[PDB]
């Protein structure tokens, strides 16, 4: 309808509204510019000195992000971890053929001239070093992220993770809320050394040291809820990846899928950077967040929700999405999925049973073409079967946080 | 509420008011793409 | 009906009443009288004591906001930033083809003559400068526009932001609410800072210094929310934006919407400068404010709010509109969007669907509802008034004068 009339007067009115931006950036899409990823660790004094300046800033309530991160590519440069296989990502070539490689090997360069305290501060303190000082240093990546009390629910674990080498406590005395450590995850080379250390370890899955995963993790597919909730879409409706893409029911659910599917992005590889693609700053919007893939993310979540998901009913509701027909949508899926049960006889002792022998019965088994046309036939309105489906699945929960999607489906179903 | 007005007549008035505009909504196609409606489709004690 | 007579003595009355004007500027028709936007940073006094004035004002509990703007213009004189492709709004050509410019490409002049503190304040502060004390004087002026409690909601992330470089922390201690620094929006001066910062920082999405925007975003569409609301329809029904308007179904509206879509005002452009037009000054009363869309304001955000917004439940209730006419609109709209899913089979393999009285209408055409609405009498039948229940019941912790409470006390009594 390019053209629109005013009927009064036919006069032209041209429709428009404010331009919205921020594409997407992809990982392949970049190490087409660089071919490496830069990790500015900058002074490099003693690695001894540097244990000090944190060991101290760290009990006394401030120490400088620059050191810290010195302080980390000093007790890190284990150049641990045997090759199994090959290894490349995206191009680069990160190792080869039973090579001896470590966490750095991935692009150091150093800068800058300023710092804080000078050459040599207290050497109270030894080689309780790389043993477990780093591990904390890390750890923090993950407290600093929760907004929630639930912080202190992972520094207790953070710390009680901690104990085993030499028994050590607190350290800083302010909760969180950002200000404390809590803002380390704006350092871009902060981050850089936590991607790393990750990305290495899920790699040399077996090792002393690869306990410092623990909150380096939640830099893994950081940014990428819409990937997760379409893993859990399949795992929780039993059906395969493409099946399950064939019950997409909504144009803009398809654009996002579309986007999200984009090939030669190595998202199904084992060990790529493309997980990383936030933390390595390969990536300024990812094109898998959920932020990204509203109505795609409410879908799914939904779904999973009349399944059943536990996780589901704590999902964000994304703003801006077509609600109404998203729901209808969400719906049908789950009533498909939800009546015909895949039931079918696995083992035996010579006596299998072979599964041979209306109107408005539904189809029998969770086939989109079939579902749509007993839909049409139901004049494309939910039915009453279908609508007590999503009572007795939203009822009966409670506790639920505003603005989640388990709140809204409570509302639209459980009247 | 002014004092010494007539009141039983002049809410009378006010709801007949009220109930004209109240029902009867303006609601009229105001822009389209080269197809308008044209309005052109209870006898007794169905309202104006 | 130009002439009225009194029946009972064929006398006539001519019913007039009191004028009201507040005719709206549009940011076009503006650049016809300047071509340029006067920033008249003040006073040329050495940054390392503007620095000063500040950092001292600020601790203390005041400080000029001649100084502040003068400091600001002090250290954002970065000329950073190389133009991508060309750039020009209104006919002024602000750059070109591989040119570098920098914020203040927005047109210095200077004035006056009086000033505060002599000369030299106390030279305690270095060039922990730039860095971080512009982005504080500028997050003030998202600070100071919230009249809320809210306001130490953003001041916390206004910091917790800050604490980048060298983890400073608060500056006043006096609450807020209009007193403080709430009132450098005020400053003509101030504002037209903030909008070519935003504006800058806009363009080159990717440069260091673009943290500088948090604050000075709330700048951007400042007294546009009308634009915003028509936006947040479209998305919320998933229908097209010429589609939407064939749905406005009252004059006022309709007249409402003709007055935002006045051609040549760039609003559909990039990057002009018509987002700012209150903040540049180039507008004072803005055509796409809420107050001057009253009608289609309510209407799209009831409508959006039957369809499930969350933002919209919280929209404010314009008065001197025609309510119960506004709102029968709206149900239609929330109506047949709300009970015609888009519904369509979307991807295969090698087996697509072919789709192939008082019931209405199968789609989403207003023509077939306008008509399937006559037959129901031109009033809403109960299934709809049963669908409006179903939306507006179960929404609870309702200010007053929101339309959210207003769509509640209408269908679920």
């Amino acid at each position: 309808s390019v053209t629109v009339k005013r009927i009064i007067d036919n006069t032209v009115i041209v429709p428009k509204l404010p331009a919205n931006e921020d594409p997407v950036e992809y990982p392949a899409d970049y190490f087409r510019k660089s071919k490496e990823i830069p990790l500015y660790i900058n002074t490099t004094k003693s690695l001894s000195d540097l244990r000090g300046y944190v060991y101290q800033g760290l009990k006394s309530g401030n120490v400088s992000i620059i050191h810290v991160n010195s302080y980390l590519y000093g007790a890190l440069k284990d150049i641990r971890g045997k090759l199994d296989k090959d290894w490349s990502s995206f191009g680069i070539n990160i190792g080869k053929a039973g090579d001896t490689i470590g966490i750095f090997d991935l692009v150091s360069l150093k800068a800058l001239d300023g710092v804080l305290p000078d050459g040599v501060s207290d050497a109270s303190r030894t080689s309780a070093d790389d043993k477990w000082l780093p591990l904390y240093l890390l750890g923090l990546y993950r407290v600093g992220r929760t907004q929630m009390p639930e912080y202190r629910k992972k520094l207790m674990d953070g710390l009680t993770n901690q104990c085993k080498m030499i028994n050590e406590q607190f350290e800083p005395l302010v909760p969180e809320g950002r200000d404390i450590f809590d803002v380390w995850g704006n350092d871009s080379n902060y981050t850089k050394i936590v991607a790393a250390v990750d990305m290495f370890f899920h790699m040399f899955k077996k090792h002393e040291c690869a306990s410092f995963r623990y909150g380096t993790i939640v830099s893994r597919f950081k940014d990428c809820a819409a990937l997760a909730t379409f893993g859990h879409l399949c795992k929780i409706t039993g059906m395969s990846t493409e099946d399950v893409t064939t019950w997409i029911l909504n144009r803009e659910v398809a654009d996002e899928m579309v986007q999200m599917m984009l090939p030669g992005q190595e998202i199904d590889k084992a060990d790529s950077y493309m997980p990383y693609l936030i933390d390595f700053g390969l990536s300024s919007k990812s094109p898998y967040s959920s932020v990204k893939n509203p109505a795609f993310h409410f879908w799914g979540q939904l779904t999973a929700l009349l399944l059943r998901s536990t996780r589901a009913r704590n999902a964000r509701q994304p703003d801006d999405i077509e609600y109404t027909s998203l729901t209808t949508a969400g719906l049908l899926y789950a009533y498909a999925v939800g009546s015909s049960a895949d039931l079918a006889q696995q083992f035996c002792v010579g006596d299998n049973k072979y599964t041979p022998d209306t109107t408005n019965a539904p189809p029998q088994g969770r086939d989109v073409v079939e579902w749509l046309g007993w839909f049409e036939d139901q004049n494309r309105k939910p039915t009453p079967d279908m609508m007590q489906y999503a009572k007795r699945a939203v009822m009966s929960l409670q506790g639920l946080r505003e603005k989640t999607i388990g709140k809204y489906a409570k509302s639209e179903f459980d009247k | 509420q002014p004092d010494d007005i007539e009141y039983t007549s002049l809410t009378t008035a006010g709801l007949l008011y009220a109930y004209a505009v109240g029902s009867s909504a303006d609601l009229a196609q105001q822009f389209c793409v080269g197809d308008n409606k044209y309005t052109p489709d209870l006898t007794t004690n169905a309202p104006p």
